[PDB]
Formats: structure tokens, C-alpha cells, sequence
């Protein structure tokens, strides 16, 4: 039979740019998991004979060097690890937040939906990067700090969608169809509400995860964000903004695995936009 | 006979053929349909989902799809009207042609004023000043049996019913005093009441302003009220044609039999309804030859070939391979 | 006139909330001059214990803080020595003000033109380009252009100054502008465009055409209104956005307005300089979205 | 004396809160009064057509008898148990006799699940003991007598032509060999030749099962033929209850003649001939219903006393009327 999710797969996989990126996706986390162990140079160690200096295939500094004689092929794999489990962790903080808050408002109906509701629209008028600045610079940088605080702030329109298929579904006919066949509230909720708030879920996550990757690297580049030690995409950057008359590699290989990483989530995440809502 | 109507028309449609480009292959709508109409007259082209009936309509306004393609030829007072250019076709569409929708309630803009959607047609067809257009638009509604029309003129349309909003839709339609109107599925969102009260207005205003009328509808209970000439189609292609009478008392098509059976009745009680068996069409992997062949009780091997669309006694067409007298 | 009054009543204790957390937010931080480390130059302490009533209980300077503001005083900044936060809040305003509302009218103008002019011509060259481009805009970050616009037009070709503002002349503010507005100029042409085409297959269009109205008609009188509605949705984000992004914006290019204010504040531990703006931007984006919902719900007549 | 009473109707109301936005925020929210005073009993073996305009509350009624809204005053009683009182538990006593079928065939069925699974889901959660054998057989038995091809089994519901998909809304109702089915509106979304098909299958199921049915709709001749009684609504009213030869060829109440005069007849020389009735003015908000008898705006026949009291139904158990100016 036609399987509805099976026939998502098949919507997906017909979708080149989606599998392409993902494709894409994978070759940038198997470079960020395994360069800084198949390295020659470590994160923290220095040759002063190459102070700063261009990519040379004989050095084996294949991305040039930042201008304390340090390797940044290595620094680009490590601050790339940072800001993907930043930017997954806030992601997931999100989801989970997002989809209790917009669940239960959906689900208790009009006397809490319309409250719920206005607490969105009121909080979104928020300066939400101020805001983090100022718990960030008050409670000091720690990348737990930097995980919840960009996820507590950006689940208000994953709540908002997760309350419009909810309420939608509660609306529904198969829902009063499974309280007449004697279902209970949590078989309603686990078999029958759940497998279809799921398309919204797995499709806004997926849009989700670049925004908390270009917040963190927002919040990175002023300053801010993680120190020295744990390094991300963003603070490379800054470090590149200042060098880029003498040095301009150091924006151009950063920037290239930012943006090719917030690309390709796009497109995984317009994929299963595709995929599973035609 | 057809000879005679094919030369006193209004309105003459030869080989019509619409065809949309969806992603599984071509889906052939309106598959070579044929029939006129004169000043008075009204068509009533009658038919389940699948018919194809409102895409008829459609492709004589030229409101298609942008993936929709047309065919074949409507000629109207000597001149063509399918795939004329935009800039042409405005000169017919509410002067000459006219159109009334299935659904009222988002027909009408809900961001403009009643009263200039009305005005809009009077200030660009017939060159009127803003001041005559109002009084036009108001003996229109009044015409229209609106209630305190100079009122209604300053609401937008979300302060009125669906009854009120198809109204509106008809003093817009007429305003220009058309030569035809062509009206998709007008009332099967209304209410049974609302439905008596609009067809009863157009069939007074048929009478008025002399306008023919293309009527498309499900509902043979509302084609037996507004119509003279019946065009029973299924799966694009005509069942049947022929004047009211003869369709509804000698339906000689077994498709326009099982349809006139399976709608009910008021005037005479019964066992059961003596239903057409099997699923809606298909117009992907529609059956060669005969349409109705998967549901039909005279189904026979030749009816693998498609059927003639001939007549049989002066004024009707058949589609069918049964000899006439043997149903 | 009752959405008005809606408005300002959910407005009001709105900005009182975001004072309130705030407030206790520095109180209760460690390194902050209320909990009594007195590490800070003694020029500076004479300054803030002139102001403030570091020993009083939690409340009473909570409520004290309450009458600075409704004074319209911020307070004296916690690492300046000459400097009210009222005086550097005056000092970068306007900069951040030409700068925000020139990237504001420019992500409007262009957004809004480029979103017509792709639900029109729908599957064109022209939709292709515009779609390509709003996904460009919308993908790389504004740190990312920024520097790449000094780079291509300020190190290689030198058509144009990678520094600050002698003043405030174009020549200087360009950069800043087209990379302050490009994530926006994106993602309103996107919405435009999405808006533009669920309006030109609506009922109410199919009858304009109907009608016999010329496309010119349709589109500017018809259209266009329902159309722009949920662009001018859109605006709250907007100005978040663009207040937002002059962090990056006016710290890479070197312009002394209120966001290169935060972030020096930040990264300095300002409290007083950070909490202000804080309350500031949010009073300006909670009164900002008050008038495009007002506004909206002028436009729109249901 | 006669059959067995299965479910009896007394004072039953549904009033909803509403608070639109055109109200102050201080204000108490107005009424929607979507059905107020039904009173009626039905037989076992019987069924009762419920028809009448939009706005009539007969699908708020429906969904009052088996719980889907909480009822805010009268009695409904199954078999002498009272149900508008009764704990969340104790329905599914009740359930296991009173089903549903809905309005749209597609949003009936849950579309993440197969035929086999949704048909199941009822005989899965009251016989929590039964074999997935028993199960399966039971299903492809309750599919060849919808007349399903029992090979269908695993097919999911878009991949139905709608009118298969109220075949699945029978046979789920089915499932538990029930007593009461209600048709909330079965055949409105169907083609002419798909409505005679399902209406013909209840018919049947009727007669060889011996449910009754409650059937809800639009259309007064799809009523005529399912319907062995029929009551007429108004702005949530019972205008007119009786035998479906009494409520249709001799109507007493002023709506019936009005709705039954308005009811389009498939042949020319009839629809062209017939005496039409035509009444005045829109249908009352039902947000504020007038004050006494609620069809007082329209009626043809009006008069002072209508505004002063409200009608009640008053006859015989063959025909029966809500008015001050008629009597049987
Ligand atoms: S042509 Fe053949 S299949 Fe078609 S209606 Fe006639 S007898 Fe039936
Ligand atoms: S009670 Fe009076 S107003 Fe109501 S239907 Fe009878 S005559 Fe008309």
C-alpha cells in the first residue's frame, strides 16, 4: 500500500538539491569529527618559522596559518564542532519547549489557547539577542549558559505551528470518530494526535537548527559567545574581519563552512517541507 | 433540428477540447464537446464530479489554469472567443459574456466597499462618471430584490450571507445587460429557500433582459426549473443532448437513466433507488471506447470503440451503441 | 476605537514585566555594585553611590530604580568616569537611527518590489533570479557579508571607505546599509511573493478578471491591499531584526552608535549601559509593534 | 403497548459561550443558543431524519446524544439510563451501542492508518482479549458486507474515491454490532449516483441488522426514503415532528411549507407549475434569537400573541407542531 511516509521518502529522494545537501551535510561532520585527529598539528601548538602564511600542500598547513603561527584547518574542524552541538542542542531545547507549550495550548482548547497565544505575540516583541547579551555578559559565557539561553528564546513560531496542527487536529473528525469508538485521552494523544503534529515537528526542526548555528555565531563573533579554548565558526570570524588585510583566508575558510552548512540545512529542511507536505 | 441551431446561435461551440498538463500525463477534461444557444434559451449542462462541466464554462471565459490548454472552436455573433488575447477578450467579458461562481462567500474581495465593486464594471464597459455608476449599481440591487440598497452599497461583503453575496455576485454579473450568463453550481452552497428565491430571480431576469443562460450543475431538481435544452456529459464527453422534456421523461441514454433514477423524490414513494453501480471516473486510465462501461447494465464488446454522437429522432444526440428502443 | 485601547492595556504591564526582570536580573548578578565588591575605581563609585542606594532593602531600590526612569535618568554608567548613560545614549542614537531607518526603507522599497515582480512573471528568468537571491540574502549571515563588502570594495578595488563615519556622508554609509538590509530585503520579497500568489489565484481575483478589468486595476487595486498585509505583519521582526543586526553591523565598519554601545558595554561588564539599552530597544519594538497592529488593523476591514 | 422506547429527549439545550472581538473585554460573553427545547422519543427500529436550514443546531444535536458536547439543561435517557450526567468512564458502557458516521469521508479516517487498522480500532479497544485472527476476520467479514473487496485491507484512506471512504465510516461503526447509528450529514460530499449507494447500504443494514438510525441532512427527498419519521428544525427549535407521509404531504407549520414548497422537483412540468411559498427577510442570527416563537421575522401568518409566549410541540405521536395558530 502506499505508505504515506514512504511516499515522503520517495518526495525526498526525487528532491536532488535535498539529498545533495545532505550528502554535503555528512562529508562536513565526518571533517569535523575526524581532522583534528588525522592531523600533523594540534589546537593549541604554534611554529613561529610560519607566523602567518597562505595554504602550501608541503607545510601541511592546507588552510594557512592565523597570526600567532597557528593551524587553522584544525581551528576550523574544532570551532565547527562547537557550533554544530551548539546549534543542535539549542535546537532540541527548542523543539521540546516549543512543542509542550504549543501541544498543551492547542489541545486545552479556547480558554488557555487565547492566552497562550497572546503571550506569544507579546514575546515576540522582545529584543531576544539583547536579551541573551545581558544573561550572557551578567552569568559568564559558559557554553550550558549559551545552549538553554538561545533555545528558551526562540521556540515562540515552533509553538505557534505546533498550536495551529493541533487545534486543526482536535477540530478534526477522527478525533470525535476515536472518542465514539471508546479511545481514552492517551491513546487519542499517542496514536492518533502525535503521528501528525510529527510532519511539523520534523520539518520546522530541521528549519530551526541553522537559525541556533547562525545565533551562536552571532553571539560568537561581537565577542561574547565561547572563549579561546572552545573556539566556534563565529569567533574565527572576528578574528578574520581584523586580519583580512593581510590575511584574508581567515574570513574565507570559516565563512565557506558556514555558509555551506546553513545552505545545506535549508534545503534538507525545504526537502522535507516537500516531502512530507505537499 | 441541429442543422437550423447551428445557424441561428448566439453562441456556437464546435469541437471543444480542454486539456490540463498535470504531472501524470495529460488529463483530457472536455473531450470534443458540441452544442449552440440562441437569445432566450437556456443550457443546462448536467453532470457528477469528473464531468468536466465547470471547466466549460471556464474555458469560454478564458479563466483556465495556467497549465490548462484549449481546443477546438466557439464562434459568438460571428466572431471566435477561445485563445483570444487578454486585451480582447476584457472588450466581451462582462458587455457581451458574464459569469456567476460556486462558492459566494470568496467570490467578492473582502477589502473593497459593495458598492465600487459594482461600479468598477459601469466606470470601464460603458464610460459612465462615478455619480451615474452609484444610481445604476442601486436600481440593479433593487432589481436584484436587495433590501435597502443604498445602504448595502457602503458594506464590505463580510456583513452579508451567502444568499446576500450570490445577489451581489448576479446585479454584478447583469449590470451591463449581457447577451449570456454563464452560472457554475450558483447555489450548492445555499440553503434550499435561498435556492428557490435566486432561481426564481433568474428566470424573471432571464425574461427581462432577454440574456441566454449556460446553467452548470449536480442538481437535476434545479436544471427541470431554468432550463430548455439538457447536456448530460461524463468524463468530458456528452451523454446525451436534447430539450428539457424529452431528456427528463425519455432519457434514451442508460447513464441519464441511472442519474434521473438515483435522484430522489417527493411526488411518488418506493422500495429502494435504483442506484448506477460502481466508483466515480477516473480521467487518468479512463477506459477506451464508452466512459460508462465499468458501470453500465448494457454493456456490450463493441462499446471498446468510442460511440458516434448521433441523432436519432429531430432535435436529440444519442452517444450509445443499444438500439433505441430496447431500454 | 476598542483595538486601540486593547493594545496600550497589554502594552503597558508588557514593558513594566521586561523592566521588572531585568532590574532584578543585574540585582541579583555576581560582580554587580549592588551586592558590595567595590572593586571599581573610586572616581566611579562616587558616581554611582550619588544615584543609588546601595545598602536599602531589595525592594526599596527596586522601586528607586522605578522613579529614575519614570525621571527619564538612567543612571550613571558602572566603568565611565565622565559619562552619564544618558549623554552616550544621546551621543549614538542618531547613527544608529539614519543607519536603521535608511536599512528599514530600503528592505521595504526593494523587498516589496522584487516580491511583485516575482508572483508576477512566475516561472520567468525573473522569479528564478529574485528566489535565487532571497535565498541568498536569507542564508548568509550579515557577518558574513559585511566583511566580504570591505573586502571586494574597500581592500581590492577601492571604490568606497571600509572605515567610520566622517559625519555621516553616503559614502561611508552605503556598506553598512546594503549589508544591514540584505537578510531583510530576502525574506520580505519572500513573503511578498508567497502573499502575491495565494492573492492572484484567489476567488476574488478570478472575478476581477471576470469583470473584464485591465491587469493594471487587478494588481493596484484589487491585489495589492491584500497582497501587502502580511508584509506589514512582517515589520515587527523586521525592526527586531534590524536593531538586531546593527551589533555586528556598526562593530565591523567602526560606527559609533547604540549597538557597538551594547556590545563594548558587554564585553567591558557595563550593567547599567547593558540593562539600559536593553529596556530602551524593548520599549522601542513593544511601541513599534503596538503601531503596525494599529496600523493593520486600520488597513484591513475585518 | 407498541415497540420498545430505545432513547427518549426532554428540554435537551446547547448554549456556547461566545466572546467575539467586536465585544469590550469587560463585558460577560453572549449565548449561541444552538439547540434549545427538543423533545422527542425513538423507537427501536425506526429511523429519524432531522432536517432544516444552516444554522439549525441538528448536528449539535446529534453530537449532544453520544458526547461530543456537554449539554447545559435536559434529560437524554438509553434504554432508562440517564446519559447528560454520566462520568467519562461509564460512556463507553453506552458507546458500546450508540456510533457515528461524519460529514467530510476523507477527515473521517485517520490518514496515517490502514482500512484494516481504523475498522479495527473499535473491536481492538472493547475486546482487548480477541486474536489479531479474530480481528482481521471480523474486519474482512464487516468489508464484504460495506461491499469493500476484502484484498483492500492494507490500502491507505487517500486512496479512496470518498464514496468508499463512508463505506469504512459504516463498517467502523458496525464493528461492534451497535443499536443507534448517527449520520451526521453521510452523502453531502458525494456525486448523485455515490449518495443512492450509501443511503441504499444503510437501508439494507437497517433491515438486516435492526439498528435505528438517526440521519442528518440537508437534502428533505434523500430524507423522504431513508426516514420513516422526520423532525424539522429551526434556529435550534423542533418546528414540526411526525410520520414522513404526514410531514410532507400534510405540513401545518409555516417553515415546513415554506422548506417543502422550496424543495426543488426533477420534472419540467411540475417545478414550472408548483404553488411556491416565499418568506420574507434572512435567516435571525443565532447569536440572538427573537424573543417568543423564533420564526416571527418570516412567518407569513404572524401575530401579536407569538412575540408574548414560545411554542412548544403539541399532537399526536403521527404528527405533531411547535405553533400557537395551527392544530392537527
Ligand atoms: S455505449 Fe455501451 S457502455 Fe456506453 S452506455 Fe451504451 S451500452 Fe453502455
Ligand atoms: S407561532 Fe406564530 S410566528 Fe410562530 S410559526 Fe406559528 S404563527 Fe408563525
Amino acid at each position: 500500500g502506499r505508505s504515506l511516509w514512504q511516499d515522503a521518502r520517495r518526495r525526498f529522494m526525487h528532491n536532488r538539491a535535498a539529498v545533495a545537501s545532505l550528502i554535503v551535510l555528512v562529508l562536513i561532520a565526518l571533517f569535523v569529527i575526524l581532522a583534528p585527529m588525522l592531523s600533523q598539528f594540534a589546537y593549541d601548538d604554534t611554529d613561529w618559522a610560519m607566523m602567518s602564511s597562505a595554504p602550501d600542500m608541503e607545510s601541511g598547513h592546507y588552510f594557512g596559518t592565523d597570526s600567532s603561527g597557528r593551524d587553522l584547518l584544525v581551528r576550523v574542524a574544532i570551532g565547527g564542532r562547537i557550533s554544530l552541538m551548539v546549534g543542535v542542542a539549542a535546537a532540541l531545547v527548542a523543539v521540546v519547549v516549543g512543542t509542550l507549550y504549543g501541544s498543551l495550548s492547542g489541545y486545552l482548547g479556547g480558554k488557555v489557547d487565547s492566552v497562550m497565544m497572546r503571550l506569544l505575540e507579546i514575546l515576540n516583541s522582545f529584543p531576544f539577542m539583547f536579551f541573551v547579551i545581558l544573561l550572557v555578559t551578567f552569568f559568564g559565557q559558559n557554553i550550558l549558559l549559551i545552549f538553554v539561553a538561545i533555545g528558551m528564546v526562540s521556540w515562540l513560531d515552533m509553538a505557534r505551528i505546533v498550536r495551529g496542527q493541533t487545534l486543526s487536529l482536535k477540530r478534526k473528525e477522527f478525533i470525535e470518530a476515536a472518542q465514539v469508538g471508546g479511545v481514552s485521552t492517551s491513546g487519542i494523544v499517542i496514536r492518533h494526535i502525535v503521528p501528525n503534529v510529527l510532519g511539523v515537528v520534523v520539518v520546522y526542526a530541521s528549519l530551526l537548527v541553522p537559525s541556533m548555528i547562525l545565533f551562536e555565531s552571532f553571539l560568537s563573533f561581537l565577542g561574547l559567545g565561547t572563549q579561546e579554548p572552545l573556539s566556534s565558526w563565529g569567533a574565527l570570524l572576528s578574528d578574520g574581519a581584523n586580519s583580512m588585510e593581510v590575511s584574508p583566508w581567515l574570513l574565507l575558510f570559516p565563512a565557506g563552512f558556514l555558509v555551506v552548512t546553513l545552505f545545506c540545512f535549508n534545503f534538507i529542511g525545504d526537502g522535507l517541507r516537500d516531502a512530507l507536505d505537499p | 433540428p441541429l442543422a437550423q441551431q447551428q445557424a441561428d446561435a448566439l453562441l456556437n461551440v464546435k469541437d471543444l477540447r480542454v486539456t490540463f498538463s498535470t504531472p501524470d500525463g495529460d488529463v483530457t477534461a472536455v473531450n470534443d464537446l458540441n452544442f449552440s444557444l440562441r437569445a432566450g434559451e437556456t443550457l443546462g449542462i448536467v453532470g457528477e464530479s469528473g464531468s468536466g462541466k465547470s471547466q466549460t464554462a471556464f474555458a469560454l471565459m478564458g479563466l483556465l489554469a495556467a497549465n490548462g490548454r484549449i481546443g477546438g472552436s466557439a464562434t459568438f455573433n460571428g466572431r471566435e472567443i477561445l485563445n483570444l488575447p487578454e486585451h480582447e477578450l476584457n472588450k466581451l467579458r462582462a458587455e457581451q459574456i458574464s459569469m456567476i461562481f460556486q462558492d459566494p462567500m470568496t467570490s467578492l474581495n473582502p477589502y473593497m466597499r459593495v458598492g465600487e465593486q459594482l461600479m468598477e464594471v459601469l466606470m470601464l464597459h460603458k464610460n459612465m462618471s462615478k455619480a451615474e455608476a452609484f444610481e445604476e449599481s442601486v436600481r440593479m440591487l433593487d432589481a436584484v430584490k436587495m433590501p435597502e440598497a443604498r445602504k448595502r452599497m457602503k458594506m464590505y461583503p463580510h456583513e452579508f450571507s451567502g444568499g446576500m453575496r450570490q445577489r451581489v455576485m448576479i446585479a454584478m454579473a447583469l449590470l451591463c445587460r449581457p447577451k449570456l450568463l454563464i452560472a457554475d453550481e450558483p447555489t450548492t452552497a445555499l440553503d434550499v429557500t435561498v435556492q428557490a428565491q435566486i432561481m426564481t430571480l433568474l428566470n424573471e431576469l432571464k425574461r427581462e433582459f432577454n440574456t441566454a443562460i449556460i446553467m452548470i450543475t449536480h442538481d437535476l431538481v434545479v436544471v427541470a426549473g431554468i432550463c430548455d435544452k439538457v447536456l448530460v456529459m461524463y468524463a468530458g464527453r456528452t451523454m446525451e443532448y436534447g430539450n428539457a422534456r424529452d431528456v427528463f421523461y425519455q432519457p434514451v441514454h442508460p447513464y441519464s437513466i441511472g442519474l434521473l433514477n438515483a435522484v430522489p423524490r417527493l411526488d411518488a414513494e418506493g422500495e429502494t433507488m435504483l442506484t448506477i453501480p460502481g466508483n466515480p471516473p477516473n480521467l487518468l486510465r479512463l477506459p477506451k471506447g464508452c466512459p460508462f462501461q465499468p458501470r453500465c447494465p448494457h454493456a456490450m464488446e463493441i462499446c471498446s470503440s468510442a460511440p458516434p454522437l448521433e441523432e436519432f429522432t429531430p432535435g436529440r444526440l444519442r452517444a450509445c451503441f443499444k438500439p433505441v428502443e430496447e431500454l | 476605537l476598542k483595538f486601540i485601547l486593547r493594545r496600550c492595556l497589554e502594552a503597558i504591564p508588557t514593558l513594566f514585566i521586561l523592566i521588572t526582570i531585568s532590574f532584578f536580573m543585574m540585582r541579583l548578578a555576581p560582580g554587580s555594585p549592588f551586592t558590595g565588591e567595590r572593586t571599581l575605581p573610586p572616581e566611579v563609585m562616587a558616581n554611582i553611590e550619588a544615584k543609588y542606594h546601595l545598602n536599602d532593602p531589595i525592594m526599596t531600590q527596586y522601586f528607586s530604580y522605578l522613579k529614575q526612569l519614570a525621571h527619564g535618568d538612567f543612571g550613571p554608567s558602572f566603568k565611565y568616569k565622565d559619562y552619564s548613560v544618558n549623554d552616550l545614549v544621546a551621543s549614538s542614537f542618531p547613527v544608529s537611527a539614519k543607519l536603521g531607518a535608511a536599512a528599514f526603507f530600503l528592505a521595504v522599497i526593494l523587498g516589496v518590489s522584487a516580491g511583485v515582480i516575482a508572483a508576477l512573471k512566475q516561472n520567468t528568468k525573473w522569479d528564478y533570479t529574485v528566489m535565487g537571491l532571497a535565498m541568498t540574502g536569507v542564508v548568509i549571515p550579515s557577518f558574513v557579508v559585511a566583511p566580504l563588502l570591505v573586502m571586494i570594495f574597500a581592500i581590492i578595488l577601492h571604490w568606497l571607505p571600509g572605515g567610520g563615519w566622517n559625519g555621516g556622508a553616503l559614502k561611508f554609509m552605503i556598506l553598512p546599509m546594503v549589508a544591514l538590509s540584505l537578510a531583510y530585503i530576502a525574506s520580505i520579497a519572500r513573503i511578498t511573493r508567497g502573499s502575491m500568489i495565494e492573492v492572484l489565484h484567489s476567488n476574488f481575483i478570478r472575478t476581477a478578471r471576470a469583470k473584464g478589468l485591465p491587469m493594471r486595476r487587478i494588481i493596484l487595486r484589487h491585489a495589492l491591499k491584500p497582497a501587502l498585509l502580511p508584509v506589514l505583519s512582517y515589520m515587527g521582526p523586521a525592526f527586531v531584526g534590524i536593531i538586531t543586526g546593527s551589533m555586528v553591523i556598526e562593530t565591523i565598519y567602526g560606527l559609533p552608535g547604540i549597538g557597538q554601545l551594547f556590545v563594548n558595554g558587554a564585553l567591558n561588564r557595563d550593567y547599567s549601559l547593558v540593562l539600559s539599552l536593553t529596556i530602551l530597544v524593548g520599549a522601542l519594538t513593544i511601541l513599534f509593534n503596538a503601531i503596525v497592529d494599529v496600523l493593520y488593523a486600520v488597513i484591513d476591514p475585518k | 403497548e407498541g415497540r420498545k422506547v430505545l432513547l427518549e429527549i426532554a428540554d435537551l439545550k446547547v448554549h456556547f459561550e461566545i466572546k467575539d472581538g467586536k465585544q469590550w473585554f469587560w463585558q460577560p460573553p453572549k449565548t449561541l443558543k444552538a439547540v434549545d427545547g427538543v423533545t422527542l422519543r425513538l423507537y427501536e427500529g425506526e429511523t429519524l431524519g432531522v432536517v432544516g436550514e444552516s444554522g439549525c443546531g441538528k448536528s449539535t444535536f446529534a453530537r449532544a446524544i453520544i458526547g461530543l458536547v456537554k449539554a447545559t439543561d435536559g434529560h437524554v435517557a438509553w434504554l432508562g439510563k440517564e446519559l447528560l450526567g454520566m462520568k467519562p468512564d461509564e460512556w463507553r458502557a453506552v458507546r458500546s451501542d450508540i456510533q457515528m458516521i461524519f460529514q467530510d469521508p476523507l477527515a473521517s479516517l485517520n490518514p496515517r492508518m490502514t482500512i484494516g487498522e481504523i475498522i479495527a480500532e473499535p473491536l481492538r479497544t472493547y475486546h482487548p482479549k480477541m486474536s489479531r485472527q479474530e480481528v482481521r476476520e471480523r474486519v474482512k467479514a464487516m468489508m464484504l458486507k460495506v461491499g469493500l473487496l476484502p484484498n483492500l485491507i492494507n490500502r491507505y484512506p487517500h486512496e479512496f474515491s470518498g464514496g468508499q471512504c463512508q463505506r469504512i465510516g459504516i463498517a467502523r461503526a458496525l464493528i461492534l454490532e451497535p443499536k443507534l447509528i448517527i449520520c451526521d450529514e453521510p452523502v453531502s460530499a458525494l456525486d448523485v449516483s455515490i449518495q443512492a449507494q450509501v443511503v441504499n447500504l444503510l437501508q439494507q443494514l437497517q433491515r438486516e441488522m435492526g439498528l435505528s438510525l438517526i440521519f442528518i441532512a440537508h437534502d428533505l427527498a434523500v430524507v423522504k426514503h431513508i426516514s420513516d419519521r422526520v423532525l424539522v428544525m429551526y434556529l435550534g427549535h423542533a418546528v414540526e415532528l411526525g410520520t414522513y407521509d404526514e410531514v410532507y404531504h400534510n405540513p401545518l407549520h409555516p417553515y415546513t411549507r415554506a422548506l417543502m414548497s422550496a424543495v426543488p422537483i426533477p420534472d419540467p412540468d411540475l417545478e414550472k407549475n408548483k404553488t411556491i411559498q416565499l418568506l420574507e427577510g434572512e435567516l435571525p442570527s443565532p447569536i440572538n434569537p427573537p424573543s417568543g416563537c423564533v420564526f416571527r421575522t418570516r412567518c407569513p401568518i404572524a401575530g401579536p400573541e407569538c412575540a408574548k409566549t414560545r411554542p412548544v410541540l403539541e399532537g399526536s405521536f403521527r404528527h405533531s407542531v411547535s405553533c400557537l395558530k395551527v392544530d392537527p
